[PDB]
């Protein structure tokens, strides 16, 4: 197990300083260079920078340079990288990663090891519970659900009858308002026979905020 | 060990 | 130098699939590739244009020719479905000295689809504002896209005729438990907006075919 250990995912306010760790095992650490890469969620991949170990001689992108500082400590097998002041704009998860050197007659070197990424959220959001709305069977087979309506920060769970009902639901993933709170829906699936006789709630849990919700879904008469 | 090599005929280090 | 690789290729199972990497800089400049699993951290797929580090199937294969390098698929599975990257760097001296700089860069990447069953048109259902947000002074259009294949749409909003691209948000498509997919796109309207079109529409467009729903006030 040769491996790269990053520390945990975190949410900043704009403003504030910032330091994740990413640690090393199984090879030599002073000998390769280490990388690091950031990826906004559903974007490609940005290079950071690349800093050897051995002696802190440090590469950095010109779109990075001045803005994040990376730095090793060669007695606990750890590279780090750091802001002074937190912009919204350094959202993303960061990779750090092992550059290998490969040999023959012919060298070169590729990224070969990569650590888990560390997730860093950085946004003015306020820690809250969502607001929760019905969505009336509709349309057989007829889709009925939950719109859970701005919360921060992800994630929160939606449970439909307690639990009890689980088969044609669909939970979506979350979409990110311009506001930066968070909104998804739940939706089930059912025959028109059982509306107005089978009876529907979600149970919403955002557990940061501690907010739970039961909402009665239902037709209109 | 530093060796970076970039391409044919290219090393920094 | 940047790197240009098509956004998306699709290939159907058995078949073989290639993704393009061009650049400037890349007829003296080893290329590598990586796959990303959504979700997972990248892994090392190619080196140096075509050689496989261990334990990558001879299956795949990497080239190069020209300003334009190529990662190679054959007997494309499912399994091979996600993002690939390629990446080369630059090394370059600055004009008033202090060594040689190193530069990193990778492609965009390239998104595989792996065609494992028929096309399936999307159902569109679209909600109204309830009139619990109403009371709230909020309204927000939900039109959820369900029962498609391949997992990709494009989503537009017309109010009355016109589109509306302002308070649009759409999520990426995820699978349902019976293995097709789907997706959801909201609109935030005011309570004065809804109330004062003669309707909303919610236009979904897959593999070029489209399907729309419309609502009205109450």
């Amino acid at each position: 197990e040769v491996q790269l250990v990053e520390s945990g995912g975190e949410v900043k306010q704009p403003g504030q300083s910032l330091k994740i760790s990413c640690k090393s095992s199984g090879y030599n650490f002073l000998d390769s260079w280490i990388g690091w890469v950031r990826q906004i969620p559903g974007k490609g991949l940005e290079w950071i920078g690349i800093i050897y170990p051995d002696d802190s001689d440090a590469h950095y992108s010109p779109s990075f340079e001045g803005q994040v500082t990376m730095s090793v400590d060669k007695s606990i097998s750890t590279a780090y990288l750091q802001w002074t002041t937190l912009q919204a704009s350094d959202t993303g998860k960061y990779f750090c990663t092992r550059l290998y050197l490969f040999e023959g007659a012919q060298s070169s070197n590729a990224f070969d090891l990569w650590g888990q990424g560390t997730m860093i959220l950085v946004s003015s959001g306020t820690t809250k519970g969502p607001s929760v709305f019905p969505l009336a069977p509709s349309s057989g087979t007829a889709a009925l659900g939950c719109l859970v309506k701005d919360y921060f920060p992800e994630p929160v769970t939606v449970s439909w009858n307690s639990g009890a009902l689980t088969s044609g639901v669909h939970t979506f993933p979350a979409v990110l308002q311009s506001s930066g709170l968070y909104s998804l829906s739940s939706v089930v699936t059912v025959p028109s026979s059982s509306l107005g006789t089978q009876t529907y709630i979600c149970n919403v849990n955002h557990k940061p905020s501690n907010t739970k919700v039961d909402k009665k879904v239902e037709p209109k008469s | 060990r530093k060796r970076i090599r970039v391409g044919p005929g290219q090393t920094v280090y | 130098y940047l790197l240009t690789q098509p956004p998306s290729v699709s290939v159907s199972p058995g078949q073989t699939a290639s993704i393009s990497c061009s650049g400037d800089k890349l007829d003296d400049k080893y290329v590598s590739w990586y796959y990303q699993r959504p979700g997972q951290s990248p892994v090392l797929l190619m080196y140096q244009d075509f050689k496989r580090p261990s334990g990558i199937p001879e299956r795949l294969s990497g080239s190069k020719s020209g300003k334009t390098a190529t990662l190679t698929i054959s007997g494309t599975q499912s399994l091979d479905e996600g993002d690939y990257y390629c990446q080369a760097w630059d090394a370059s001296t600055g004009v008033s000295g202090g060594g040689t700089k190193l530069t990193v860069l990778f492609g965009e990447g390239t998104r595989l689809t792996v065609l494992a069953q028929p096309k399936a048109a999307p159902s569109v259902t679209l909600f109204p504002p309830s009139s619990e947000e109403l009371q709230a002074n909020k309204a927000t259009l939900v039109c959820l896209i369900s029962d498609f294949y391949p997992g990709a749409v494009t989503v537009a909003w017309k109010a009355d005729s016109s589109p509306v691209k302002a308070g649009v948000e759409t999520t990426t498509p995820s699978k349902q438990s019976n293995n097709k997919y789907a997706a959801s796109s909201y609109l935030s309207l005011t309570p004065e907006q809804w109330k004062s079109h003669k309707s909303y529409s919610c236009q979904v467009t897959h593999e070029g075919s489209t399907v729309e729903k419309t609502v009205a006030p109450t």
